[PDB]
């Protein structure tokens, strides 16, 4: 799964997504 | 870019070998500072940990430290990253490399 | 699955400046209050964790216990054992063919 | 829409579901 979590500092928000394997989820650089 | 990926790790001396601590893959924005790294990971170990505990046999929930951010840079050295600095620009000063960029944590003391 | 809830704080032994939002919950009958109290603990603490997490503080930390109460005649509370099935509680003490209403106290 | 969470006690697994009102949620009686 990707966990989806916002996190607040300084005044904005941004959000992390987190999977627990780089396959599948990461770009191809090729 | 507007997007960054990140390979998140323990910093391999500042702690202790761990087992349970797995690799995180983390996609975030550009333009998320070393702040909002930092105050992830605690919350994201914390949920972890709730969760974990929800789905034991304990009936008391128990149940936190401030981390600082490192990355190894070309010389193999470790440099702790600002705080207010944006993954962008870690990853234009201090990464340069066209691969997700690997970042280490450690306690704050 | 077939227990139905409708789960709120405790009238009078609320923390007044806490949300009164009713929760709306779906569970096994088999489930027993224990695991219901221990429930609305994680679900309280993951809420809170959020929270702090959007809010503009850097620093977060680690909380409490529920006893859960169902609403009798007349003018009363009593207390559920811990031990007591869901199923249980809705035959012997709400009886009605409508979600059972249960309330929440932090355990003193 | 749906909130899942497993919940263990005495060596019992329990799933809660928990939504944000009653209607498209709770069944017709
Ligand atoms: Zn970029």
């Amino acid at each position: 799964e990707v966990t989806v979590t916002d996190i607040t500092a300084n005044s904005i928000t941004v959000t992390f997504r987190e999977a627990q394997a780089a396959e599948g989820f990461f770009r191809d650089r090729s | 870019a507007s997007e960054i990926e990140l390979v998140f790790r323990p910093h391999p001396t500042l702690m202790e070998k761990d087992d349970s601590a797995q690799t995180r893959y983390i996609k975030t924005s550009g333009n998320a500072t070393v702040d909002h790294l930092s105050k992830y990971l605690a919350v994201r170990l914390a949920l972890e940990e709730l969760r974990s505990k929800g789905e034991s046999n304990q009936m008391n929930l128990d149940t936190e430290k401030q981390y600082t951010i490192y990355i190894a840079t070309a010389s193999g050295q470790f440099t702790v990253l600002d705080g207010s600095f944006s993954l962008e620009l870690v990853s234009e000063k201090y990464w340069k490399v066209n691969k997700p960029m690997e970042l280490y944590y450690a306690p704050t003391k």
